[PDB]
């Protein structure tokens, strides 16, 4: 847990080459102390100090390890860690080297890179997720003589891959 | 479309070896199985094996492996077929077919299935050289009448009669791979007997490799 959270990405790619460092599983499992006893309590007292506090740490856990499951739903991620986008590296400005980011900066650095735009990122990933990639998913059930063949865009469709 | 046009028939002395050719036009000549069938010229029909064009996989056949070749040139975009040792248990029609896809195109996902085909020449090995026949008269209310093209090289004549005026009633009959080295073809139509002498019936027959077409009279 947390293992390698100092090292630099290219020491964190072995981070992501284990369970992200362990991450996930800490995040809902550590739930487990106050899991394994909130009941175990055979006690009257006749009031309660943590029937508030732990009941507020509990259901603040849960819903921020659920906005992050509902946000990887909005980009077609939903069960993958590691899931790529059709979203560019667009004219985001931290444009840099390969070999500098994935082998000598660390995840923190690298929090601090791009502490901007990254609700412009967020806005833009489900973009490309949806407002295209779902209605082309909606197109895909029928179409006329273009999809078996429309000899124009299919040059510029392979051109993507090209450029 | 997806468009197979195939070489065209030929002939042979046995046991030589053959190729032949199957030259797309639509499509994709490539990410698609291009594969080959057989049927014997009256049987049912017979697959054999196919060719992968972006990754030359060859699934050949069960019998005829170690005597087929099937290979796929890209560059400049044909397919050909190899086999050997010519025999007249070779002959059959070999069709060069390619797989479909779904949707009205030659794009999407494949099927499985040998939707869109070519033309097929039947390939027949040769004994004989060429051979033109002779045309008769085959004497019988209703008198009946033929024009037996028989004992020539190589196949096929057709017969059209009074130059193809008569046009109804006609009865032509398969050339023979028959027992001679030659091959015979038979051919009827029903007319009656009182216009003998004043509707001459005179068959028309086209053999093209041996260049006879006469026009030849039947008065019985
Ligand atoms: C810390 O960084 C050094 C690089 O000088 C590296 O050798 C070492 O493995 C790193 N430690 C961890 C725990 O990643
Ligand atoms: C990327 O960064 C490394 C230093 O981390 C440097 O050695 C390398 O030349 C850089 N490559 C490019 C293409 O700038
Ligand atoms: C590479 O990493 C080491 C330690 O992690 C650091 O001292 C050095 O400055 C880094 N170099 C570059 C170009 O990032
Ligand atoms: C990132 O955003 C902060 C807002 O807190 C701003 O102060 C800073 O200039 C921005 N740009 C960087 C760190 O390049």
């Amino acid at each position: 847990f947390l293992g390698a959270a100092g090292s630099t990405m290219g020491a964190a790619s072995m981070t992501l080459t284990v369970q992200a460092r362990n991450l996930l599983s800490g995040i809902v499992q550590q739930q487990s102390n106050l899991l394994r006893a909130p009941e175990a309590q055979q006690h009257l007292l006749k009031l309660t100090v943590w029937g508030i506090k732990q009941l507020q740490a509990r259901v603040l856990a849960v819903e921020r390890y659920l906005r992050d499951q509902q946000l990887l739903g909005i980009w077609g991620c939903s069960g993958k860690l590691i899931c790529c986008t059709n979203v560019p590296w667009n004219s985001s400005w931290s444009n840099r080297n390969l070999s500098e980011i994935w082998d000598n900066m660390t995840w923190l650095q690298w929090d601090k890179e791009i502490s901007n735009y990254t609700q412009i990122i967020y806005g833009l990933l489900e973009e490309s997720q949806n407002q295209q990639e779902k209605n082309e998913q909606d197109l895909l059930a029928l179409d006329k003589w273009a999809s078996l063949w429309n000899w124009f865009d299919i040059s510029n469709w392979l051109w993507y891959i090209k450029l | 479309q997806v468009q197979l046009v195939q070489s065209g028939a030929e002939v042979k002395r046995p046991g030589s070896s053959v190729t032949v050719s199957c030259k797309a036009s639509g499509g994709s000549f490539s990410t698609y199985a291009l594969s080959w069938v057989r049927q014997a010229p009256g049987r049912g029909l017979e697959w054999m094996g196919g060719v992968i064009p972006l990754l030359t996989i060859t699934n050949y056949a069960p019998r005829f492996q170690g005597r087929i070749t099937i290979t796929a040139d890209r560059s400049t975009s044909t397919a050909y077929l190899e086999l050997n040792s010519l025999r007249p248990e070779d002959t059959a029609v070999y069709y060069c077919a390619r797989e479909g896809t779904t949707g009205w195109g030659w794009l999407g996902k494949p099927i499985g299935a040998f939707a869109h085909w070519g033309q097929g020449t039947l390939v027949t090995v040769s004994s004989a050289s060429t051979k033109g026949p002779s045309v008769f008269p085959l004497a019988p209310g209703t008198a009946a009448l033929g024009c037996l093209v028989k004992d020539y090289f190589p196949e096929p004549v057709t017969v059209s009669w009074n130059s193809g005026a008569l046009t109804s009633g006609v009865h032509t009959f398969p050339a023979v791979l028959q027992s001679s080295g030659l091959y015979s073809l038979s051919s009827v139509v029903t007319v009656p007997s009182s216009s003998l002498g004043t509707q001459t019936y005179i068959c028309n027959v086209n053999h093209k490799p041996s260049n006879t077409k006469v026009d030849k009279k039947v008065e019985p």
